[PDB]
């Protein structure tokens, strides 16, 4: 049976053979010419058998995945499949250590405010601690966000593709360089899962002509401010298929508001790790004419998007 | 052999045109009083 | 006049033809087979490499 | 040369001495017309004008 | 294989003026708006960002070519314009044309320019259909930037009236240029002018003791080969600085902070997406390169 | 639609101590500056442009990777190398020696250096063709862009003790500069006790890159004036110095000016980019006591 039935699937399945043509002994310089049109003549009808065989055209489809290890804590116990994952690096416990951070978990690093995220304040509050969740493996959290090194450290690297929760450590299979596959649905792709607090779209006005295109990209930034005299962060994202140069001067024209109340602060005391202000992530294009699904789950509106290639540049300084 | 050189005076141990010629432009007089180069070919 | 003589190099670039022979049976030639490779094919050209 | 009378040789040595093949590339271009490409293999083949 | 593919059709027929204006032309690079195969005339060129009677700023319609996706022209037929896109990684072959003749070499780093020198060098009439077809202009580092630095001098210096030789010809090596400045948007331009004091007011305060003080034994009897545009005299503020004993972990924990904004200058001083050249001759002008966005 | 397996060709064989010297290391990031495969050994690497004979120049090395296709290596063989062509969204794989050792912690941002280093442990000599091998330095970004942080403040006060023996310190310049500090592990350079001298090109350019920053943002603010005009330049007044708004612009007349200004207008983008194009790679699949991980690459 194995011979018989299993060889069916690998003698259609390979890629189609590149069509060898012999040069000299033209009697078969004409028998191999003639049976190229004859094989080009399928792809260009629009009928039935036709069409299916410019289908095994195939171009490289192989993103490599992250074996992760994660303190089972520090995971929320769920995650809608789809969400950013960062990677914190200080110092290595043990030899094959790793910690991962959430979109819904940076909310809950700095204890900030209710005013900036008053949508998943409620949310991330049952899925961790009090902020101290997080404190009790770091004892850097000021000292990051004082000298301005916080933004270094988080490595982006991309969306879930499963993760297996266990008792101590929850292993997590992430994704990067482009099309996250899913598992437990096959045919469908790792949506990835970004709420509607955070995302803040960039294109709304009057009806006033922009182009469209395959590119629309997402922003992975980072915002400081001093809550109480303490320090403390602000994740913030975005989404733009606006080129590089603009959106700089766009993230500007949004945190307005606390530039202006920085230096009401800092003109009359200067600490030279208080002047840098904060640093942008590209994290890849959706397909730009696409739809962000608006999709409700744990209340937590989040934005859901399907063919998601993916990448990561330097962390660009900004004003 | 009856004179052992012409002169010393480009052929010092620490000659003339190594004075000049051992260190972007195009270098004609390179070819003789560069050591290295001896060793090229 | 100073007490001194002086050597000049100068360098000349000269496009010359040239002659070149060779003998025989020095080089074993062989033939490939092949292969044919469509690129960007629109309805209007159909370009190949060989 | 045969041995003897006055002449020494260096006698018969073998060399065995592995070489290598050398690559070459050649690259060239067809275009066709697409239309024609069509009529020359129709689904019905009534002959051609 | 895939088959990336754009054909202008047309609704009224090219004319002889635009006909050896764009047979002469056969490869290029101009924009789009929208990625298929057909394409209505009203949105090729430049001539959307910029017209006629709406007064041209020389950033935003620059600004604005990082949101399109950029082609590449095949065949100028009386009826359609032919064309094909840039792919995020294939190899093509372009040749310019362009009347300011510039050298190009093989492994080369090339962008898009508006165009700066000429406007009605560029701006060809279109009798048939109306709508300009203004042609961006492609350009390697050394002139996309010199522009550039071209731009940024002027505009500042077009309030300092209130001439033509020290603020407009582009300083190349081996030629001059003029550019085409009378009546401009320069509002675009004002803001990246005050998006410098941004900057350059605020990496001021934070620069160190410690390498202000070679200026003061530099200029004195040290002179070095391009240092000389101070011109054997001072900046006033150079004694007015160096009054601290140079402690060193001060200025090692300041060049930290100032060497994070020097990547933010990237964001600032922009170009459009990059060409990478790595085959080409000269005699011909063709080249081969692969597309990276940015 | 692929072939990256490139044999470049020596004239002669190698030596005989420098057989276990390049087994040492069996994978490393070449440079190939050839698109052609058919290729002499005169032009693949460093040695078209960097050699004993140049200038000490460091712009135009910093220009030359990015514009340079780099190659992964696969065996050592006594006729020829293996180069295997870098793509966009390239596999590859590192075995390394680098003098001192740099660790190799997977899923940061990984760049191309150029080397500083003492060039005993940093190239190896081939007179077979006249051609010091240079590798080029493998340091992770946050390391690597950052590695002329410590290095920077401790060349600039050996200039001015060059001129004025009775300024810096040595062995207090040298403590928070010789070690540089992440991960928690620290790591010492390579100290030059010969008599650096590279970063000629960006030390001395520093310095006249120092002198006009304070003095061009005087006439900058009151130019363009429109109450249109960008708000947070009223609340950028609490940065700027004290002395900086005590300049007189007697000194310095309009005209001439232009010499002057667009110099400080040249090395503010120049700058700018020998920073952010450093080309590099990230790991996806590391291994420790192996040393041979997986991980992929894109140039920029």
């Amino acid at each position: 049976e194995n011979a018989a039935r299993l060889g069916r699937q690998v003698l259609g399945l390979l890629p189609p053979p590149t069509h060898r043509v012999s040069l000299t002994r033209g009697p078969e310089f004409a028998r191999g010419v003639r049976d190229l049109l004859s094989k080009y003549a399928a792809s260009t009808r629009p009928t039935v058998g036709s069409l299916h065989e410019a289908l095994r055209q195939a171009p490289f489809r192989q993103p490599t995945y992250g074996d992760f290890l994660v303190y089972s804590q520090t995971f929320s116990p769920q995650e809608p499949l789809g969400t950013f994952l960062f990677s914190f690096k200080q110092e290595d416990n043990g030899s094959s250590m790793d910690m991962l951070l959430t979109p819904t978990s940076l909310f809950m690093l700095s204890g900030m405010e209710a005013a900036k995220a008053p949508q998943t304040h409620k949310v991330a509050g049952v899925w961790y601690g009090s902020g101290s969740g997080l404190a009790d493996f770091i004892p850097n959290l000021s000292e990051l966000m004082d000298t301005g090194e916080f933004h270094t450290l988080l490595t982006p690297v991309g969306p879930m593709v499963q993760s297996v929760h266990s008792t101590f450590v929850t292993k997590v299979t992430s994704a990067m360089k482009g099309v996250g596959l899913a598992r437990d649905e096959p045919r469908a792709h790792v949506g990835l899962t970004l709420p509607c607090d955070m995302l803040v779209d960039l294109d709304e006005s009057c009806p006033m002509r922009e182009p469209a295109g395959l590119n629309v990209t997402i922003y992975a930034s980072l915002v400081y401010l001093r809550v109480n005299q303490r320090p403390s962060m602000a994740l913030t994202f975005f989404q733009s298929g606006k080129g590089f140069a603009e959106v700089v001067a766009m993230i500007k024209d949004h945190f307005t508001d606390v530039i202006r109340t920085k230096y009401i602060q800092l003109r009359h005391e200067l600490y030279i790790n208080r002047l840098v202000f904060g640093a942008v992530c590209t994290l890849g294009t959706v397909p730009f004419d696409s739809h962000p699904v608006h999709q409700s789950l744990n209340s937590l509106p989040v934005l859901v998007f399907a063919n998601f290639e993916a990448a990561c540049g330097p962390w660009t300084v900004f004003l | 052999e009856c004179r052992s050189t012409n002169n010393p005076w480009a052929s010092q141990r620490g000659s003339l045109g190594d004075v000049l010629y051992n260190i972007g432009m195009y270098s004609p007089c390179r070819q003789f009083f560069h050591k290295e180069d001896i060793m090229r070919y | 006049h100073p007490g001194f003589a002086m050597t000049v190099v100068r360098t000349d670039e000269v496009l010359a033809e040239h002659i070149l022979y060779c003998s025989r049976a020095s080089t074993s030639m062989f033939v490939g087979l092949p292969s044919v490779v469509r690129r960007e094919v629109r309805s209007d050209a159909v370009t190949f490499e060989i | 040369i045969a041995h003897g009378d006055g002449r020494r040789p260096n006698k018969q040595r073998q060399y065995i001495v592995m070489k290598a093949c050398n690559k070459h590339h050649i690259g060239a271009e067809i275009e066709l017309a697409a239309a024609d490409i069509e009529l020359l293999f129709a689904e019905k083949e009534t002959p051609l004008d | 294989a895939l088959d990336k593919s754009i054909v202008v059709n047309l609704t009224s027929r090219l004319f002889a003026d635009e006909l050896a204006a764009l047979q002469s032309k056969i490869g290029s690079v101009l924009p789009l708006g929208d990625c298929h195969r057909l394409q209505n005339i009203q949105a090729l060129g430049l001539g959307c960002v910029c017209s006629r009677e709406t007064s041209p700023d020389y950033i935003q319609i620059m600004q604005y070519l990082s949101k399109c996706t950029l082609a590449v022209l095949e065949e100028v037929r009386p009826d359609s314009l032919r064309l094909t896109r840039m792919d995020p990684s294939d190899n093509l072959q372009i040749k310019n044309v362009y009347a300011p003749f510039f050298q190009w070499d093989s492994n080369t780093q090339l962008a898009v320019l508006p165009p700066l020198f000429s406007r009605k060098d560029s701006t060809i009439v279109l009798e048939s259909n109306g709508f300009d077809i203004v042609f961006p202009m492609v350009v390697p580092q050394q002139l996309g930037h010199a522009i550039l630095q071209q731009l940024l001098v002027y505009h500042i210096y077009s309030k300092i009236s209130a001439l033509d030789l020290y603020t407009t010809n582009v300083s190349f090596m081996g030629r001059t240029y003029r550019l085409d400045v009378d009546n401009t948007d320069p509002r675009t331009a004002l803001r990246v002018l005050d998006d410098l004091s941004m900057y350059l007011c605020i990496l001021s305060a934070l620069v160190p003791r410690g390498c202000l003080r070679l200026l003061t034994a530099l200029v004195r009897h040290d002179r070095h080969p391009l240092t000389e545009v101070f011109e054997g005299v001072v900046p006033d503020e150079v004694t007015r600085i160096d009054l601290d004993q140079l402690s060193v972990p001060d200025d090692i924990t300041r060049m930290r902070v100032m060497f994070s904004y020097l990547q933010s200058l990237s964001s600032i001083f922009n170009l459009g997406p990059r060409l990478h050249v790595y085959a080409y001759s000269a005699e011909t002008l063709a080249a081969s390169c692969w597309y990276s966005p940015r």
